[PDB]
């Protein structure tokens, strides 16, 4: 690139056309910082956050509208509030659907077998 | 990572976390809201900025939940129309580590005084009606050591009901020492979950929970009722695998056993190899991986989108073709791969004359087929010399022919919108995130806001930017000599290219943006032969305005003690090619300016020499060809996660000021360094003459073991560390796997006669093959020596009863791997335990669909009843026809304080209409229209616990209530 004399120079002063040298004149004492960075870039994945997302095996960079539903479940099983009070999901609910339970009355049940 | 509970395990909770990605920079800073496993964004609705200190918050496809934080309080209030959730309230719920309002990145020291906070967990929950509802989380104090918060209590809110927890302190996972030059934040969890206390007005609790610590790793054992003699759920692991051991025996709370048996499965992966044509290169995405191939001899582009191990089994495969543009001949092409767009810069070439350099984007979701966006090529097309481009998830910036272009999408997907500012004079260039620091007169940063309004901030108070000034002086002290002296104006052609050259590869590398702090590096030479390299910095605000300027200089070699020594070849002295001449060479000062001129030459044993007759006369000529040799790659500056490198220096963060600290010039040599990959492994070079090692040592024994990567040289490995290292030898390539958490090696790979592709990723290595010269593509499970690898997956379940068994056999096929997982596309199940006897069901599962089809199968191997599942789906249907129960949202019914138990339904009117009231005096009912004549109703007034016919509560009257 910027210093293709140097080696040229350096490299016509080879015995008979052959590389004794191969790639001798680059790194007498010329650094090489490029390639430490890349080797210290490569060598380096860490992870300085675990505090609370550690332990996570699904995330939504945002919501999808067709799995609304699907994702307001899986937050209700878990015992998340916020969602499923405006969305009216309450029938999902088996407190209210096994106490509103009524005995000798068939279309009230909800047994799925 | 271990959870409160162990490792495997995790323990539910729900927090807003902060992801800044070591930046102070408004748009970067992202926050999640996280219930346990998942995960979502909070995305800033920047059209309202408020002054009261609270900023808004919102979802996408949840506008009717709103999010309020309030930065003074550190407190976020969330709701919707019932129910408000408060995360933080300061010191009863952030977790807040020491760092800068002007620096979030890694320095050497921290200052405690100085605090940010990361995380907000859950304080309180109320309704917004009736406010006496409600629940409060209290978390302990914050650990300085290691920041972790743990929920101490659930306090009560109207009837005395408390669930306390307890924990027990783990001495040895606690990190031992920290080794990093700059350090920066890490979160370790060193606490287990003992015991769970439930005190409420029904029931009373305590459960007591014990572990296994498993080699160095603790795990959930079981969990035990206080006085009940029996565990309530038990767990067994399995440990045939060291590294990772799995559950095999479940005990239940009815007191009867589950087991699994586990079998390692060996399924060959020369399957996982593909072989594809010389011109055809996959590229490895994140989500999803390219291949780009040439057809018509460079003239068009096929590309086809392909999976992590470069088949369509996992994603559906999407031919697409780039047309010529001018009929040109194609150079090279780089290719980008985003989420929403995948974009390729192609750059064609006019007969060397020019270069022109077309980006073609192709913006498409999943459900759609990739195809171009057909948009007017007014800017997506330049052919000058200084064309910069960088490609976002949100926007792309280009600069071409003076002028800076930028493409976003905001509120919209389908269509780009265009903003450009012309700008003047370019002498060094920069872009960032949304905008490009250009280097002018003085120093300038344009920027786009996320509203698209404009912002032009210059950067320079005291005297900066003396580059040019500088360069020039550097260039002008020494006398460059021309190729050849006879002809002077031949010569002045030379030496104009080289201050061209020189001017280009200085600037062009010497405007570096590390993190938040824009750095401008310019280097001078004095009258005594003497470098000094100056770097001013810039640190920037949350704003993008300057928080801070400060200047740093660091010397460089003199010229005068500069010497080069070169090996060189006399052909008239001698006929050995191996019997070389040296010559050292020096910068000599000649009237103003200096000369380099050779000095003496020796033998290869160091004693001097006479030069050949022919080299006295060429050595002059030599030096002229020479003209500057200089360590001119250590000036310019390489930029890492902990500090900007210039001039065998590193610039780091202490204490809020910018430090330069001396960088041992061995390692960038790449004769001896030690860069710890893991917690137990070390890529280690031990000496100048000993091959490229990795030394591991596991925590347990203290023995060093390295295996060898046979590599002389640092410049052939390439490091991807959660997985193997790769290293091309000769015309030969070697690949060392590494196990997983770095817990040691693997088995050394050769692959001879190949060459190397600069596109081998972590998923997949990508060859050419030099004696067929058709590229192949291995993924990183086909990187195996015996050629097969296991999955160990189960292979039976066992429930045991004291009155039967029952086995339930499982068999899977048709693997497929990506990344480090296998998979299986086709799973074969027997409910009994004998196959031929009953038959069994093959579900076959489609990766891209994500859709199962169970084929119920005869014992004789026939297919009875193909996609079983639909009518297990249309019978569930059928018999809930007859049932209904989807009946309480109604604001017709009336409801308690909370809402979720209705008291009375109103059928014909609505609740609205005050015609039907119903006062039962109790806790939950909570009606202030029944005034009593004295005052409304007070504990004085219901008896409570007393003998009602309705409930627990009554009221109590005397002749004046
Ligand atoms: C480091 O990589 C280079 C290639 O980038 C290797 O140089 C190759 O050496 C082989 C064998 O002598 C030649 O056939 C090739 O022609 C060379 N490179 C090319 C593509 O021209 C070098 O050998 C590697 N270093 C080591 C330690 O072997």
């Amino acid at each position: 690139a910027l210093a293709t004399g140097v080696i040229s120079v350096a490299g016509a002063f080879l015995g008979a056309a052959a590389a004794s040298n191969q790639w001798n004149p680059a790194k007498w004492d010329w650094t090489s910082p490029a390639v430490w960075n890349g080797l210290l870039s490569g060598a380096s994945i860490a992870v300085s956050f675990p505090s609370g997302f550690v332990g996570i095996t699904r995330s939504f960079m945002s919501i999808s509208s067709n799995l609304v539903k699907m994702i307001y479940a899986s937050l209700m099983v878990g015992g998340f509030l916020l969602f499923v009070y405006l969305g009216g999901g309450m029938a999902n609910n088996f407190n209210f659907q096994i106490s509103q339970w009524d005995w000798k009355s068939p279309r009230t049940w909800f047994g799925m077998i | 990572d271990m959870s409160v509970l162990g490792r495997h395990w995790t323990l539910g909770r729900d927090c807003i976390v902060l992801d800044h990605g070591n930046t102070v920079f408004e748009d970067k800073q992202d926050y999640y809201l996280v219930k346990d496993q998942m995960k979502i964004r909070l995305e800033r609705d920047w059209t309202k900025p408020s002054a009261n200190g609270k900023v808004l918050f919102n979802m996408v496809g949840n506008k009717d939940a709103t999010f309020e934080y309030t930065a003074r309080e550190e407190k976020w209030e969330v709701s919707d129309g019932k129910i408000r959730y408060v995360y933080g309230m300061n010191n009863q719920g952030v977790v807040s580590v020491p760092g800068w309002a002007d620096w979030y990145g890694p320095s050497a020291n921290y200052d405690s005084k100085k605090i940010h906070s990361v995380q907000w967990n859950l304080v309180e929950i109320s309704s917004v009606a009736h406010r006496d509802v409600k629940l409060k989380y209290t978390y302990t104090p914050l650990d300085p050591s290691t920041h972790t918060m743990h929920l101490l209590s659930i306090t009560d809110d109207s009837n005395k009901t408390t669930i306390k927890f307890s924990y027990k302190t783990i001495e040895g996972l606690g990190k031992q020492v920290s080794s990093g030059l700059v350090k920066e934040h890490k979160f370790i969890n060193n606490k287990l979950l003992e015991k769970v206390e439930i005190d409420s007005p029904s029931t009373a609790q305590v459960l007591k929970l014990t572990s296994t610590k498993i080699d160095s790793l603790y795990y959930l054992e079981s969990i035990k009722q206080d006085d009940d003699p029996d565990p309530v759920l038990g767990f067994e692991y399995n440990k045939d695998d060291k590294l990772k051991p799995r559950v095999q025996q479940i005990r239940l709370p009815s007191k009867s056993v589950v087991d699994f048996k586990y079998t390692k499965q060996a399924i060959a992966t020369q399957q996982f190899e593909q072989e594809i044509a010389k011109m055809a290169d996959l590229y490895t995405g994140n989500e999803y991986s390219l291949e780009i191939e040439k057809t018509v001899g460079e003239t068009d582009l096929y590309v086809r989108l392909k999976d992590s191990a470069g088949k369509n089994d996992f994603i559906k495969n999407q031919s697409i073709r780039i047309e010529s543009y001018r009929g040109f001949k194609i150079k090279s092409y780089s290719p980008f791969m985003m989420h929403s767009y995948i974009a390729i810069l192609v750059r064609y070439a006019e007969e060397k004359e020019k270069l022109h350099n077309k980006i073609y984007i192709l913006n498409k979701g999943e459900d759609d087929s990739w195809k171009l966006d057909t948009t007017n090529n007014n800017s997506r097309v330049s052919e000058d010399k200084k064309f910069k481009y960088d490609f976002q998830e949100d926007s792309f910036v280009y600069y071409h022919s003076k002028k800076v272009h930028f493409e976003y999408k905001k509120s919209g997907t389908k269509v780009w919108s265009y903003t450009s500012k012309d700008i003047g004079d370019v002498d060094a260039f920069t872009l960032m995130n949304r905008g490009a620091v250009y280097c002018k007169n003085d120093l300038v940063l344009i920027r786009w806001d996320a509203l698209g309004k404009l912002q032009q901030e210059t950067l320079s108070d005291a005297k900066s930017k003396p580059s040019i000034s500088d360069v020039d002086t550097f260039f002008e002290y020494i006398d460059v000599q021309g190729t050849f002296p006879e002809d002077e104006a031949e010569a002045k052609k030379e030496v104009d290219d080289y201050k061209r050259d020189l001017k280009e590869s200085l600037s062009d590398y010497g405007l570096i943006l590390y993190n938040n702090v824009v750095a401008l590096r310019t280097i001078k030479l004095s009258f005594t032969g003497r470098i000094t390299v100056k770097v001013l910095l810039y640190l920037l605000k949350h704003d993008y305005t300057v928080s801070s300027r400060s200047s740093i200089e660091l010397q460089g070699g003199d010229l005068a003690k500069f010497n080069l020594t070169l090996d060189v070849f006399d052909e008239h002295k001698t006929k050995n090619t191996n019997d070389l001449d040296k010559y050292r060479f020096e910068f000599k000062k000649q009237g103003s300016k200096f000369k380099l001129t050779y000095i003496e030459a020796t033998d290869k044993d160091n004693k001097p020499t006479k030069p050949s007759s022919q080299n006295e006369k060429l050595i002059g000529q030599y030096e002229r060809r020479m003209k500057i040799p200089l360590d001119f790659e250590k000036y310019m500056m390489q930029v890492n996660q902990e500090g900007i490198i210039v001039n065998d220096h590193q610039i780091i963060h202490d204490n809020g000021n910018f430090i330069a600290k001396q960088l041992d010039r061995d390692t960038l040599k790449l004769t001896k360094f030690k860069i710890p990959l893991g917690a137990f492994s070390n890529f280690k070079k031990d000496s100048d003459g000993d091959e490229i090692k990795l030394c591991t040592k596991t925590e347990q024994e203290r023995t060093e073991s390295c295996v060898s990567l046979q590599t002389n040289s640092a410049r052939n490995v390439s490091i991807k560390y959660p997985y193997y290292l790769v290293t091309q030898k000769k015309n030969d390539i070697k690949v060392l796997p590494l196990k997983i958490n770095s817990r040691g090696w693997e088995d050394s790979v050769d692959y001879r006669g190949e060459i190397l592709h600069g596109s081998s990723s972590h998923a997949a290595m990508v060859t050419t093959r030099m004696s067929d010269q058709k590229t192949i593509v291995r993924p990183l499970k086909a990187l195996n020596k015996i050629n097969k690898i296991y999955a160990q997956v189960i292979s039976e379940e066992k429930l045991t009863t004291p009155y039967d068994s029952y086995v339930i056999k499982y068999e899977y096929e048709d693997p497929v791997v990506s990344m480090n997982q296998v998979a299986f596309k086709t799973t074969i199940v027997v409910p009994g335990g004998g196959k031929s006897a009953t038959g069994y069901y093959r579900e076959t599962n489609d990766l891209q669909d994500n859709q199962q089809i169970v084929q119920v199968m005869t014992a004789d191997n026939q297919v009875f009843d193909p996609e079983y599942v639909k009518r297990m789906n249309e019978m569930q249907q059928e018999e809930d026809k007859q049932r209904d129960g989807a009946q309480l949202d109604a604001e017709q019914t009336i409801t308690d304080k909370s809402g979720y138990h209705p008291i009375l339904k109103t059928t014909p009117y609505s609740a609205n209409q005050e015609l039907v009231q119903f006062l039962g005096f109790e806790d939950y009912e909570d009606m202030t229209g029944w005034t009593v004549n004295k005052r409304p109703i007070q504990e004085s007034n219901i008896r409570r616990n007393e003998f009602s016919a309705t409930g627990r509560n009554f009221l109590l009257l005397k002749k004046g209530e």
